[PDB]
């Protein structure tokens, strides 16, 4: 699993 | 255009743990995607410039590229202290052979620098095969190598869901070998497994096997380092046990010899796991998607296939595989908001002296 804080796509 | 990803964690192997990246899906008009990524925990600060094209051609095969940096702080990871700063290059392709399975040959580049090594048996007995004499009174000592490898790595992934599974499998096999020319000389091998058989209709009653196998050596007198050893021993392999404690102990040199509580690993390791999930008490069945509760009974050896006991008489053989480590114990997990909880209490029912028990562990977001 992996970036629980932020998975941000632009 | 791109992408940034933030990661955060608590585990009780590796402390607090951060995940960060940035990604351009088309850097400066090249078609290859570039991207930075970081990772940092009580033992380990790693860091990476990739450059990978999802499609280098039609058929689906691809070519990855990576540069890194890696500082890792051995007494922060349980086991006898050394120091290890690596970076390095590495070429991959990847071969998706089908929606299940993938495979990916490589080559690579790593220099490694040891230092603050305390003189102990098993890693003086390698740097003596290395051509190095330290001395074994001295705190004070370093050794460098530059490596290149040729690395394989099969994937299969026939699971039906990606986070808590109730049938299929996944297989992980991954193997490197040094290529001639470089200061040290071996292979190494790992195997992961995983198989989730659902005992009802339903599948809110599952049965997971695990296994994890390891075993590296060298090849023409030299061994294979220490710093590329096995592991057993914590929420991730054995259950109840202190991360990395199973196995070898560091003998340390007097500054005769101290047999000692401190982990060093080896260069052979079998983890078998036997897993029983079921419904959570308290909790409806319409949650077993997000929550899940599990009973196991995990083991695992780390052995050290050049343990010399004939002229170590006195010390416990450590090339011997027959001390099978075991624990029984209740798993919880939740993908809660602040990512997967996992949450464990296992007792160890055979355990070695030296091993150390841990039998509280928990895990919070990524680790």
């Amino acid at each position: 699993w992996n970036s629980n804080v932020h998975s941000y796509r632009f | 255009t791109g992408s940034f990803n933030f990661g955060i964690g608590y585990g009780t192997e590796s402390g607090v743990s951060f995940q960060a990246g940035v990604q351009q899906d088309n850097w400066l008009g090249t078609g290859y995607a570039v991207g930075i990524n970081g990772t940092k925990n009580d033992y380990q600060t790693y860091a990476e410039l990739s450059v990978t094209n999802p499609y280098f051609t039609v058929d689906g095969v691809s070519l990855g590229g990576r540069l890194f940096y890696n500082d890792f702080q051995a007494d922060d990871a349980d086991l006898s202290d050394y120091t290890n700063k690596s970076y390095g290059t590495d070429v991959t392709l990847g071969f998706p052979i089908n929606e299940y399975n993938s495979l990916r040959a490589g080559l690579g580049y790593v220099h490694n620098s040891l230092s603050n090594m305390q003189p102990q048996v098993a890693m003086w007995r390698y740097l003596y095969s290395m051509g190095e004499h330290p001395s074994t009174s001295d705190q004070d000592n370093s050794f460098k190598t530059d490596d290149f490898t040729f690395n394989y790595g099969w994937t299969y992934n026939k699971l039906d869901r990606g986070y808590f599974p109730t049938d299929g499998s996944r297989v992980n096999l991954t193997g490197k070998v040094t290529i001639p020319g470089s200061d040290n000389e071996y292979y190494k091998v790992t195997l992961d497994t995983a198989t989730y058989v659902p005992i009802d209709d339903d599948h809110k009653w599952v049965v997971l096997g695990r296994t994890r196998w390891g075993y590296g050596d060298g090849l023409g007198g030299k061994e294979m380092p220490f710093y590329e050893n096995f592991y057993a021993g914590g929420s991730s392999t054995v259950r109840g046990f202190q991360s990395n404690t199973i196995g070898p102990k560091a003998v340390y040199f007097p500054h005769d010899l101290s047999k000692s509580d401190d982990a060093v690993g080896g260069n052979a390791m079998a983890v078998a796991s036997l897993e029983f999930i079921t419904p959570t008490p308290f909790i409806s069945d319409k949650y077993a998607n997000s929550v899940r509760t599990s009973f196991f009974w995990d083991m695992g050896t780390v052995w050290d296939t050049n343990w010399d006991s004939s002229q170590y008489s006195g010390y416990p053989d450590y090339s011997d595989p027959s001390n099978i480590r075991m624990s029984a114990g209740i798993a919880l997990q939740w993908m809660s908001p602040l990512g997967p909880l996992v949450f464990s209490y296992a007792q160890p029912f055979k355990k070695y002296d030296g091993d150390k028990a841990e039998q509280f562990q928990f895990n919070i977001g990524k680790t």
